């Protein structure tokens, strides 16, 4: 029986695949049974439990455990089935090759190779639970940057991902260094050469492996100081109004598409990098 | 002639994309007319502007399944060179609460985006049902979408529809009006020269022995629509690998280069092959091509021509009519004994004029009254108009006319265009226990007898059933016919079969005693002394009655 | 070595016994098409693609499709249909997406659809969104694939009916397989499948199980089994411990099925095959059929020349007769010619009973006159027995009985036979031309007749040696063969009660003559002299009716 494919995936996702994440629960008082067995309200709880995250205020389930939770959902052993895969990343591009008795997409396209309405819908994990900087002079660097010359800036964040206790199977990616490539800053917004940016990083990125760090991130800063006497900015970003703007976003996506998390249930390979952005 | 005008004249304009006009046989009509309401719009449209009128799009073909409809639109797309958006009806219905529309939607907008364009939407009857059928609400969202679109195009042009179901009625009402399916086109099952292509057509790069004869397959296979033919050939190829399956070894993963080369296709595989095929398209009621002129048919001269004045002047000569103002009659009434020949005179009455043929027996009428059949009356005269000019056969109407399905026959006949060549022929057995209702005129009025065959009509009986089977040379059947007086053709056409069974009996017992490859006039004596007469004297006599007070109340 | 070296993955074809001639056509449709793909391109056609075993429930056809994926070597795919469906919604569509994606992606490959009739059941069945949704994406799915890959579907389900009819076409399951109870040999090989880890005793009789099991399809041979090795367990009990947590080698050395407690095994089981129509194997010979020699001559001219030499009835151009209708006394020996007619011509055999078609007129059944035709058309060549047809014939069920007969293909070897008691009572419209034609008389037995019904019947019962029956035959003028069985019967029921009494008293090994003379004493013949009188008067004017 066809299972996982042999591919080499991070340490952290394996020693997350090893443990299993059940969160034991003592009997209540609502059990009618003696000390050997369990009912309906004493059995423990998965890893994915909505009402325990929602108990304890977590917005997210922390993919490990949506993996968990597919695993469980499907793929029963010894019969059943053949191993389909249970993720694999959307995938909204036309069938340029369908040939079902007509030409390609520009003169002739069928149903069956017809991309169907997308629904766009909040998603229910997250990659990466938590951020962690090593020291405050990592950021504080940073915005002296910007003390000093009121352009705003940005820079890649490198560090390496770790276990995080605190969630259900949770992740932790922890920031050692900041590396700022050449950018144009301006007063409302900044501009980078891409080739340049990509020719420098690919150097970069090999002395930072020789050294065991990796690329994890992305940060730049958008501060407009008030005009009152003490050192404070407008609140330009809430509730009401916008976290991201479009196009931060749109770079942020180009980002994790860049920068895949090799995994070892889907058709590809990867899905969904673990890459974050942060925003000051 | 004229109907078939635009058939006549690289390939293909040089997959499922190589299929072409020369991948089809045996719907030379239906082709000509889906060709003629598709090229033409799309191909030519400057005729339509300079005769100044907005030609007809919508196209609804219809037949039974496996008659080659998805064939035909594909060749018709992929021989007018046109963008060619194919729609599937389960495909769009497998698709989630919502998409399913929005699929309809995008298709439609791309359809009308691009240069001159062709919709095939394959099995139709899946996205818009009979309104009874659409159970939920998204049935009918898919429906109204499917009505709004339709209705959105009719300004457009240089844009045609095309969408294929079983039944005529399996589709909603409403699908077929004005500015939509209003052009109708029904496939029925080949004859045996569309047989015939269909075989050649499949049969291109089989190896085939020598000793096959696909005309005599022609002939064997009745009933059998394209798809059969298909199933027939492939079983007959896996029934020659399963004989040649003992050169072969199958543990082995290469097989011997000698062996593949030596594989050919027998016509005893064939033979086998037939015996294995269930066709099932007479099942349902379908329009049939018959070629029965007035030679099967012994005796009876006079009846022939009353019914040639009856129904050839009507549809070869409509001027006359015309010029003197009289309309033709739209039925007629056959009644006699069991056995008369009144099926054949409905065919050969079908082939004089060369109209399609549809018939309906007695069990076909009953699971109609016991609402237990997919067809309806309704139906059944829809079919006939698509495919007119039309012969509509109700045998054995005196099960249901001893009603609700009386009523309905009464309504589609009246309803009936009288200038539209569809004319229905009802047999019985018992004239009496018909009601009188369908007797009226403007309907079944005109009565006819169909006595017992007489000496003469007897004899070319005889010869008739016994030409295909071999017979003692120098045999007479003058004695026989002259010895079967009363006897109707069904019961001389069991005197030869139990004469053949008396001699396949003697030519088995033969080979195995190891000679009789004829039928000797011993046989049929044998096979004379245990007939008998099956109509009875009393019968005879209540039918001659009835004879004799039709004539006496119309003199 | 053997399969191309539980566990599902290590069953093989010697897992399986009693269905070669299934196993032969699966094996031919989906073997050759995968090992050997250069046949098909040399002879230049497509090979069929699906194909669709239905059968009783436990008659192996998961077993059967396991056992060809893992010989096949190919990448077997598994789909289960309450898995499927018990996905939420969206979810079942996309599984069976994946599905066949992944089998198309690793050809060659073979997808086994179990229980397909819970994904798409019968039109009227679903009356749900999802239900069509379901349907409709298999529907795309088995089209999208007929070409473009090297894959082969395969689907098992209870019944022909129970699925959507739109599956049963060209580019679809195509091919229909039939799965029919075993017979003795098949039964008998089950039975050394089953029982070949056990710790059986000596004294087994493998054979005498098969024989004494009818209507037994292999799970209940396995529960058979199962519920034997219970019984002996619970026979051992009493030197078994509960108690202790530890049982001593010793008592575990002494476990040994004995023949008896497979006979309490065969008391305490529930079969349920035979409740529906199902297609079976029969074994009756010209030989338990006494008499009639006249009728079976006529059988054979009817029936086996047709079918052992149809190039004959091709080259005169004769197409052979379809079915025949017996009619006579109640007990004269239908079913026997029926069961021997299929046995010579090596056909299968569909029975239906009265209650069945009463069932099916009231409309409480799982089973119709076309599923019954459809299995008919499957096992071919077929015997469909219709008895006691006068109970329906006196309808809808008679006109659904005159549709199957007209639809059926002349070529096909499917041979209806009726039987009745009231042949005048019998519809008309059966009678005609291209239907039951053929009338045929089935007389009560005469003297010699009765003699050999009586021998017939006593080779299974100690009878005293130098035993006569001369004397019973002929005092029994005018009784059929089930007034002679009632007569063995009582005489056997008589010589029991003997034996009892005499053992719990403490010796009659064999019945007597005088037990025979008291079961006789009160024979009663089972057909009146004017219903006999009648019938004579029927066949009388039947043969007048057939005159010069
Ligand atoms: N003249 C013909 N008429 C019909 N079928 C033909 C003919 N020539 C070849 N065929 C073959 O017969 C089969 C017909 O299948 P087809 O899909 O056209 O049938 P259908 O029932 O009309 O279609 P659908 O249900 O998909 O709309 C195909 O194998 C086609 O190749
Ligand atoms: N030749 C055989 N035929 C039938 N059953 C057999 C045979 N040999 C063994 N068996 C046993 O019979 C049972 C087979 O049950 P199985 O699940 O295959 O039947 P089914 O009802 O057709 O399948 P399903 O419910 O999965 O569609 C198993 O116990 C198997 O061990
Ligand atoms: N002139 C004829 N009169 C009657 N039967 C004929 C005649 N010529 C042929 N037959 C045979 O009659 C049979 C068909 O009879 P049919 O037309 O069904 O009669 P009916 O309509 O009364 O049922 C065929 O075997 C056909 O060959
Ligand atoms: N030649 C025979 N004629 C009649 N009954 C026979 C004959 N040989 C055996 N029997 C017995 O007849 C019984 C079955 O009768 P059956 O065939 O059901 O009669 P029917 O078909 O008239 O209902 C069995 O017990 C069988 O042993
Ligand atoms: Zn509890
Ligand atoms: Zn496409």
């Amino acid at each position: 029986r066809y299972g996982p494919l042999r591919i080499k995936e991070l340490a952290v996702d394996e020693e997350l695949e090893k443990e299993d994440g059940l969160i034991p629960r003592q009997k209540s008082k609502l059990c009618k049974h003696g000390d050997r067995g369990m009912c309906e309200y004493c059995s423990p709880l998965p890893p994915w439990d909505k009402e325990y995250h929602e108990k304890n205020k977590i917005k997210h389930i922390s993919f490990h455990s949506y993996l968990k939770k597919l695993n469980e959902n499907a793929n029963k052993k010894e019969n059943g089935s053949s191993y389909i895969s249970p993720l694999s990343e959307p995938d909204f591009r036309i069938n340029k090759r369908c040939h079902n008795g007509h030409e390609p997409w520009p003169r002739g396209i069928c149903s069956k190779c017809q991309p169907s309405a997308i629904t766009l819908q909040q998603q229910e994990f997250r990659m990466v639970d938590h951020v962690e900087f090593q020291k405050s002079e990592i950021i504080n660097e940073f915005i002296q940057a910007w003390r000093y010359t009121g352009m705003q800036r940005f820079g890649y964040m490198y560090g390496s991902y770790s276990k995080y206790d605190n969630t259900p199977l949770g992740i932790k990616a922890v920031v050692e260094a900041i590396y700022e490539p050449p950018q144009h800053d301006e007063q409302d917004g900044l501009t980078m050469d891409v080739e340049q940016v990509k020719n420098e990083m690919l150097q970069i990125d090999r002395q930072a492996q020789e050294m065991g760090l990796s690329r994890i991130g992305l940060i730049f800063t958008d501060l407009s100081d008030a005009g009152a006497g003490d050192g404070s900015v407008f609140c330009k970003r809430h509730k009401d109004s916008f976290f991201l703007s479009s196009l931060e976003v749109i770079m942020a996506a180009r980002h994790q598409t860049r920068h895949p998390n090799v995994s070892k249930y889907s058709e590809q390979g990867f899905f969904s990098s673990k890459f974050v952005t942060c925003v000051i | 002639k004229t109907a078939t005008a635009i058939l006549r004249r690289g390939k293909k304009r040089k997959n499922m994309n190589e299929v072409g006009y020369d991948d089809i046989g045996g719907c030379r009509k239906q082709m000509a007319q889906i060709r003629e309401m598709v090229e033409l719009p799309l191909r030519h449209p400057q005729l339509f502007k300079a005769i100044g009128i907005k030609p007809p799009r919508g196209v609804l073909m219809y037949g039974p399944p496996g008659t080659g409809k998805t064939l035909m639109a594909r060749a018709v797309a992929n021989e007018t060179g046109a963008f060619f958006f194919l729609i599937n009806g389960p495909e769009v219905m497998s698709k989630m609460a919502g998409e399913s529309e929005s699929n309809l939607r995008k298709a439609f907008e791309e359809a009308e985006k691009n240069a001159p364009a062709i919709i095939f939407i394959d099995e139709i009857d899946s996205i818009a049902p009979k309104r009874d059928k659409t159970n939920g609400e998204v049935e009918r969202r898919v429906v109204s979408q499917l009505l709004t679109l339709m209705d959105g195009m009719k300004a457009r042009s240089n844009v045609v529809v095309i969408a294929a179901t079983n039944r005529p009625n399996s589709i909603d009402p409403a699908l077929r009006r004005f500015g939509r399916f209003d052009r109708e086109v029904d496939i029925g099952i080949p004859d045996a020269t569309g047989r015939l292509e269909v075989l050649r057509i499949h049969t291109k790069n089989m190896k085939l022995a020598d000793d096959v004869d696909l005309e005599a397959l022609a002939a064997e296979t009745h009933g059998y629509v394209g798809a059969d033919i298909a199933s027939l050939c492939s079983e007959a190829a896996m029934q020659q690998i399963r004989e040649k399956m003992d050169l072969i070894d199958l543990d082995e993963d290469e097989i011997d280069a000698e062996v593949l080369d030596s594989l050919g296709v027998t016509m005893d595989n064939f033979r086998f092959a037939l015996g294995n095929s269930n066709p099932s398209a007479l099942r349902e009621t379908v329009v049939e091509s018959v070629n029965v002129t007035w030679d099967d048919v012994g005796g009876l001269d006079e009846i022939k021509e009353e019914l040639k004045e009856t129904v050839e002047y009507p549809v070869l000569h409509p001027d006359q009519y015309t010029k003197f103002g009289l309309s033709p009659s739209k039925g007629v009434l056959f009644y006699g004994p069991p056995g008369t020949g009144k099926t054949l005179l409905a065919k050969a009455v079908a082939t004089e004029v060369s109209a399609n043929f549809i018939s309906v027996k007695g069990p076909e009428l009953l699971s109609m009254w016991y609402g237990e059949s997919e067809s309806n009356i309704r139906d059944i005269f829809d079919k006939a108009r698509a495919a007119a000019p039309t012969v509509v056969f109700l045998d054995e109407l005196d099960s249901i006319a001893k009603d609700r399905v009386v009523n309905q026959l009464l309504t589609e006949m009246d309803g009936m265009n009288a200038k539209k060549n569809v004319f229905v022929i009802g047999a019985t057995n018992r004239p009496d226990q018909i009601d009188p209702a369908i007797l009226r005129p403007g309907r079944l009025d005109q009565l006819i007898y169909v006595p017992l065959p007489d000496e003469n009509a007897r004899l070319s009986i005889l010869n008739a059933q016994l030409r295909k089977t071999p017979l003692e040379p120098g045999l007479e059947l003058t004695a026989i016919a002259k010895a079967t007086q009363g006897f109707s053709g069904a019961d001389l056409l069991y005197i030869v079969q139990r004469a053949a069974k008396y001699a396949i009996k003697d030519s088995i017992e033969a080979h195995r005693q190891h000679p009789v490859p004829y039928i000797t006039k011993e046989h049929f004596a044998e096979a004379m002394k245990t007939a008998k007469r099956s109509v009875s004297d009393a019968e005879l006599r209540r039918y001659e009655a009835y004879s004799q007070q039709m004539k006496a109340s119309r003199g």
